């Protein structure tokens, strides 16, 4: 089980940037049996480069591959958004064949502020004794973002589930969902619920609230 | 055209076994080896073994030679992987893929997600998220296992597991003149419980 070490583990690139990523082996591997794969989230790997430098069918010519012995690389001459993916190296010089832990290539793009929306518990949910407040933070960049929940102006940290989308295929932004779940009893004992997003695009937080009076 | 069609996602209890399938089409089944690989979320690929359907010979990673059994049926051009004595750590996406020139892996199945857990299969509770462009959504709560599909009539967020139940949400952005004059409905399917929900987005009060 020949160890393959890919670097960088994570990297970003703007449209047009040249990208090179490396795969280093702990033992020598024949170039004929060294291959690369591309994988996007939720889908299967596809063969990308085979036998070090041959492009798989449908792979655009801006890709190339190179190497021998213990050092291999994949090169992207000009980054496009469809190229954001994880790339994996593969050796079949020895059984068991092994693969790298991947270089995750992301798209860099202009900063963008999140569009924030807040939603109270549905009466359906309340009927069953639960109360979830939901906040969506849509189409922002960069990924780094701090959502805070406040109840009558006091921070709540417990009972919050946050989920991020992967970079959008078209605009390369992220979106995020934040769900604060309380008991119906706890929820009905306060008036205002506030979702606050801090993001580098504003010195002030983007804030949405509702009150149980409207 | 070559295609490898894998069987659906399965939830299995720890201690049990399961067998998944990989139906091949578009080439001579016996002329190519099929490999099987495991990929846990966030991680790279780990090779399990391969099947040669010509002579029924399979070859294993030493790590899996106990747990995994690779078979094939020539008549239906289907390869199968059985995993036994399952535990949490077997939860992963499993791929079959065809061996091509110089043992490159040229065609891949779509993956079979295996979940190993003691948790109860549970259908979702679906809740409407109601307040020029207006954002609506729906909260899909209290279900197990993955996956759920959400369809409207869009951002759909990956599910988050807590206390063996998943929470997922989906947001939709329409113009003001559409809602609430029109019906807006999020359609949730949870194939593991064979359930669906047609939830109308109703205004409050
Ligand atoms: C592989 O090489 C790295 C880097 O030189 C080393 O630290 C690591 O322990 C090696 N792994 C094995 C299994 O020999």
């Amino acid at each position: 089980d020949i160890v393959l070490t890919q670097t960088p583990a994570i990297m970003s690139a703007s449209l047009g940037e040249r990208v090179t990523m490396t795969c280093t082996a702990n033992s020598s591997v024949s170039s004929n049996y060294f291959h690369w794969y591309q994988q996007k989230p939720g889908s299967s790997p596809k063969l990308w480069i085979y036998s070090t430098s041959n492009l798989a069918s449908g792979v655009p010519t801006r890709f190339s591959g190179s190497g021998s012995g213990t050092s291999y690389s994949l090169t992207l001459s000009s980054m496009e958004a469809e190229d954001a993916a994880t790339y994996y190296c593969h050796q079949y010089h020895r059984s068991p064949p092994t693969f790298g832990s991947g270089t995750k290539l992301k798209m860099k793009r202009a900063d963008a502020a999140p569009t924030v929306s807040i939603f109270p518990p549905s009466s359906e949910q309340l009927t069953s004794g639960g109360a979830s407040v939901v906040c969506f933070l849509n189409n922002f960049y960069p990924k780094d973002i701090n959502v805070k929940w406040k109840i009558d102006g006091s921070e709540r940290q417990n009972g919050v589930l946050n989920s991020w989308t992967d970079q959008d295929s078209k605009d390369s932004t992220y979106s995020m969902s934040s769900t604060l779940t309380l008991t119906k009893d706890e929820y009905e004992r306060h008036n205002s619920y506030t979702c606050e997003a801090t993001h580098k695009t504003s010195t002030s937080p983007i804030v949405k609230s509702f009150n149980r009076n409207e | 055209e070559v295609k490898l069609e894998e069987s659906g996602p399965e939830l299995v209890k720890p201690g049990a076994s399961m067998k998944m399938s990989c139906k091949a089409s578009g080439y001579t089944f016996t002329s190519y080896i099929i490999h099987w690989l495991k990929q846990k979320p966030g991680q790279g690929l780990e090779w399990i073994g391969y099947i040669n359907p010509y002579n029924d010979g399979s070859k294993y990673n030493e790590k899996f030679k106990g747990k995994a059994t690779l078979t094939s049926d020539k008549s239906s051009s289907t390869a199968y992987m059985e995993l036994s004595s399952l535990a949490s750590e077997d939860s992963a996406v499993y791929y079959c893929t065809r061996n091509y020139g110089s043992d490159s892996l040229d065609y891949w199945g779509q993956g079979t997600t295996l979940t190993v857990s003691s948790a109860k299969t549970t259908p979702p509770s679906v809740y409407p998220l109601a307040p020029s462009m207006v954002t609506l959504g729906c909260l899909v709560k209290g279900y197990f296992p993955e996956p759920v599909t959400v369809t409207w009539n869009v951002h759909t967020f990956p599910a988050v597991l807590q206390s063996d139940l998943y929470t997922l949400s989906s947001s939709v952005t329409v113009p003001s003149s559409t809602w609430p004059s029109e019906t807006v409905t999020c359609n949730v399917a949870h194939p593991a419980s064979s359930t669906k929900v047609d939830k109308k987005i109703v205004p409050r009060d």
